[PDB]
């Protein structure tokens, strides 16, 4: 995938499932708002931001991120998170993973949309550091229930595909454009939630077998607001 | 104790339509009060009820109308007003307060021989559409209440005797009833199977 | 003027009916739509997208245990695995699926199914299993040969990890014949059971225990009518926050 | 109708539920009126059903499953008065789109009971 | 608005009357028909039976 | 405390019309009186709320309808009478006086159960517009009411019980409200924000 | 005679309502228009003066 | 100011205006620095002149002509008590003394 300024290689091409149907499409034929000369930088963020390889044990549990949460610490698309306030971008993910022939598992891929958490057990809302965790993401404690009441055996529903430890080590999920407002705010929305949920887990003869899991993001066709002006 | 069956021809699909799924007119609030705070004052918010609660929050997105119906039970002629107050206006704390004088909101006027009253509220959102789970902040600084979008605010009736005080003494039984309209959805989501703790979000 | 007169039923309030009415605020123009993808318009396309079911139908299965069986190659040589009830309404494998979820608004359904196996061995394991179909007259089988004389298939691993079964058809109602509050429970259908043909072949390397995981879709047959409500969460509970538009 | 729970308490929460259809009505206006299509599951109503509706060996000879419609529930709105009162409440029924089959002989000698034929 | 008025015989409940009404279950389908054998139309398709 | 903001797209400019500025038919008078002067008599003056005088303020000059709905809130079967009397003919002083048998002017004749009455009044003013701000006097001689035209008068209505006395005593609640139509308006002016201090002039 | 029913909401009283009215003095003619200079149409005609 | 209270939602574009009355001997140049709605307001000269800045004197034009890309507002009345949630802060207009 030649995207820019690097270039995730060797990898099966799979398939860019597309979410529902569709695709980022530059938002036309919208006047009545954001009149401010949207300088929409294509070349300038096409970089496929990697982010931390995690570690996925026996009893492992899962991990979440948030999209417009973790890529704000992180280069031109971190920088250009500040001093803007308005922006609509399309994304890209590619989660892949590496085992032997002997090992045995697997995964499921998931995205939802506005994914509103919860906490257990309590009648308090969660704080503000229980949910901007930044690029290293968290951890699901009740994963049968997704922490909100809601059943992971329906939760097929969404877009997902299997990572399946016999069969594939790849998955590519491309997300639109899903929001009410045409443009938002990053320090105080997350659209798309992302997490991978282990259904079966691994074993061999040893233990502590690590698989480790390495998931890149790369925004695809962003915009933002204006920033230069005649007058 | 009786296991019976029954072959059935069925050739309808306009039944399962999501127009003809939400237009069932459920209740949403029922409280009394009395006259001898002298008035009622609720917010239009929609999960009130487990019944339509649950089948409310299928999707993600939804756009629709309000179609609110007020049915009164409780004389020599009462007179009952019922003034819709929308956001950036003020609300009533006092029956004779001069909010109720003010023409700028709606306002109906209804006896209780008549038919009780309705009307209808347009999308008032100022989204495309009603955010359902909102995953973000109100606020920017840390203590924000999570999952409350400001966009999702509609505005609260109030319900107040019209009438002097009378050497009599009553109690005023009132029903809220909203049907919608116009329905368009987005995103279908998983229900919810473990009960509800609270109104103020998802625990359990 | 006109001459009129009135109907016995004037002056009501139905909650099903369809007439115009007032609008409250005239002349307020709502801000115009937007091309939102991903838009539904009839609730039949949620049950033909595919989603699990719990296998694992047995006691003290807490949490996702449910949603897997294991093989042993320690000892597994002619046992039975599970077996499904067709039955949507009653607890057991089918009961919090996604097609369980929504037919319990409605009361009577129809249509054809489809499962759908995902074996997640290893790549060096091989051996073969066994899928036998029950009519709804009948009993469940038993043994592996009794089994075969009805709709079988044979299934093994090492070429594909993935097998389609196609359901014919069912139905189903609630049936509130007597005079008192009574369920009576419908009748028996099917049974979709799972044999061991041959026991477990794995290399001196990798764990000696596989799992499976089972699949549901509905095909586009399936209807619904006579929407009403659900018992599935319960009456009430204690809310700690009850009130806060009233005060 | 069948499938959903029927009210035992003037206060039940079956009477809050949305799914069934309800009316509301005074005293000073005319009574009400409503028409309910035909809700069997079948393609007619079975009149004399020749049969059992049960496997096991008990079961009431003539209750057809299909031949349940449901069933009506009366309340007063109001709070609970200082006064109290007596309602009396008259039902009346016209059949419509009328379509028969197979017409048999009426029955001469005097019924006995309404849940079977006995003389 | 149009002018009205009403005429003796408001409000009334006949018998025997013939009006529309409203449906109690909009939007449900009911099971269609069949060709069952054995069908009449009029009441004297019996006494004609000796 | 919380700070927060939403894209907001729209195309509509018929809202901003003044036509329908000004056709939402706010409260003009409240008052109540008794019968066991029986009777209530009310010019038509406009600037009696500040809601609706700063409001109407804006221009010079306009000309419209009326639209007046009496609402009674207040028995066997009482029966009331709003008889208008314009400029020309004379007002009642006496709840029995034969001005009230006078034919020559409007009158209604309604009862409690029936919904409020209605009527609408048009253009009566003897110029092309009403005048708002009057910059001159009234009359020749050196004292003339600075600010009062002759030609800014309507009328006044007059409300009376119609029935016998009873030997029973009540008390009747009077509501009015005024419905703007066909509004033509010219040359508008800057508000006033410093608070009003009387109803006949302009001071501060 | 045409059959009629009622809806509920009739006799109510909105204040954002719109239907026509009697007059109250019929065959009374106003005094017509005239080109008075300074008129308006919309209110957006005033913020974009400075 | 005064028209928009009637109302709630308003969005547009604006157009300020500058009329200065010296003497006509007097001369003298002046920074007109425009800020958008994200950061805040600015403090010296260096540090204003990196947003949009204009460079207007005195002996040539005593009017000059700025354009505001575009405005929002609303109420915001998202609590349960009668509460008024302040608009988020937008923009700033400065003027330092360059010579």
């Amino acid at each position: 995938l030649k995207l820019g300024n690097s270039a995730i290689v060797t990898q099966e091409a799979a398939n860019y499932c597309c979410a529902y149907g569709e695709w980022p499409n530059y938002l036309p034929d919208h006047e009545a708002v954001a009149i401010d000369k949207p300088t929409q930088p294509e070349t300038a963020t096409d970089r496929f931001y990697t982010l931390k390889s995690v570690k996925w044990e026996t009893g492992s549990t899962g991990w979440w991120w948030k999209l417009p949460d973790a890529l704000n610490n992180i280069g031109m698309f971190g920088q250009n998170v500040q001093h803007h306030y308005l922006y609509r971008s399309g994304f890209l993910i590619h989660v892949q993973c590496n085992a032997t022939k002997f090992h045995q598992g697997a995964l499921l891929v998931v995205a939802i949309p506005e994914h509103q958490r919860g906490a257990h057990n309590t009648n308090t809302s969660p704080g503000f550091d229980d949910i901007m965790k930044g690029e290293e993401g968290g951890t699901f404690n009740h994963p049968y229930v997704l922490d909100d009441g809601t059943s992971l055996a329906c939760a097929t529903i969404f877009p997902h595909q299997w990572i399946n430890l016999r069969t594939n080590n790849s998955a590519t999920i491309v997300l639109p454009w899903m929001n009410a407002a045409p443009m938002d705010f990053p320090l105080r929305h997350n659209q798309w939630t992302l997490a991978i949920i282990p259904v079966v887990p691994l074993g061999t003869r040893t233990t502590s077998s690590m698989v480790p899991i390495t998931v890149s993001i790369a925004p695809m066709c962003c915009e933002f607001n204006g920033l230069r002006h005649a007058i | 104790a009786i296991q019976t069956r029954t072959v059935i021809n069925q050739h309808g699909v306009s039944e399962t339509l999501v127009e003809n799924f939400l237009s069932r007119a459920a209740l949403v609030s029922k409280r009394s009060f009395e006259y001898k705070k002298n008035f009622f004052k609720w917010t239009i918010n929609t999960r009130s009820f487990v019944q339509l609660r649950r089948k409310l929050e299928l999707f993600t997105y939804l756009r629709f109308d309000a179609e609110i119906t007020i049915l009164t039970t409780v004389l020599p002629d009462l007179t009952l007003q019922a003034m819709f107050v929308p956001t950036g206006a003020l609300t009533p704390e006092k029956q004779d307060s001069f909010h109720w004088q003010s023409g700028s909101n709606a306002s109906v006027f209804f006896k209780i021989s008549d038919p009780p009253a309705r009307i209808t509220i347009p999308f008032m959102c100022i989204n495309s559409a009603y955010s359902v789970f909102y995953d973000g902040f109100a606020g920017f600084e840390k203590n924000g209440l999570y999952g409350i979008n400001p966009a999702d605010t509609i505005g609260n009736l109030c319900v107040r005797i019209v009438n002097e005080h009378q050497p009599v003494g009553f109690t005023v039984t009132v029903r809220v009833y909203m049907k919608p309209k116009h329905i368009k959805a987005w995103a279908p989501r998983p229900p919810r199977t473990l009960p509800y703790m609270s109104i103020a979000n998802a625990n359990y | 003027g006109v001459p009129t007169y009135l109907l016995p039923g004037s002056g009501q309030f139905l909650t099903t009916d369809d007439h115009s009415s007032a609008p409250a605020l005239p002349c307020f123009n709502p801000t115009p739509e937007m091309h939102i993808p991903g838009q539904v318009r009839n609730m039949l396309e949620v049950v033909q997208v595919e989603s699990m079911m719990e296998i694992n139908n047995t006691e003290s299965a807490v949490g996702m245990e449910r949603l897997k069986v294991d093989i042993s190659a320690l000892t597994d040589v002619d046992q039975l695995l599970f077996n499904i009830p067709l039955d949507i309404q009653l607890d057991g494998p089918l009961r919090n699926t996604l097609v369980g979820n929504i037919s319990r608004y409605y009361t009577h359904w129809s249509g054809s199914l489809e499962m759908t196996f995902m074996f997640c061995g290893s790549f060096m394991a091989t051996g073969k299993l066994i899928l036998c179909y029950t009519p709804p007259g009948g009993s469940c089988p038993t043994t592996r040969e009794t089994a075969m004389l009805g709709t079988h298939i044979v299934w093994d691993f090492g070429l594909q990890s993935s097998v389609t079964l196609i359901i014919p058809w069912i139905s189903g109602s609630h049936y509130r014949m007597f005079n008192n509050d009574a369920k009576s429970t419908n009748a028996n259908v099917g049974y979709v059971t799972c044999f061991m043909q041959t026991n477990l072949i794995v290399p001196s390397e990798s764990s000696d225990t596989c799992s499976l995981i089972g699949f549901i879709a509905a095909k586009d047959d399936f209807s619904l009518r006579l929407m009403r409500d659900s018992p599935d969460i319960g009456q009430l509970d204690h809310l700690h926050a009850a009130e806060a538009a009233y005060q």
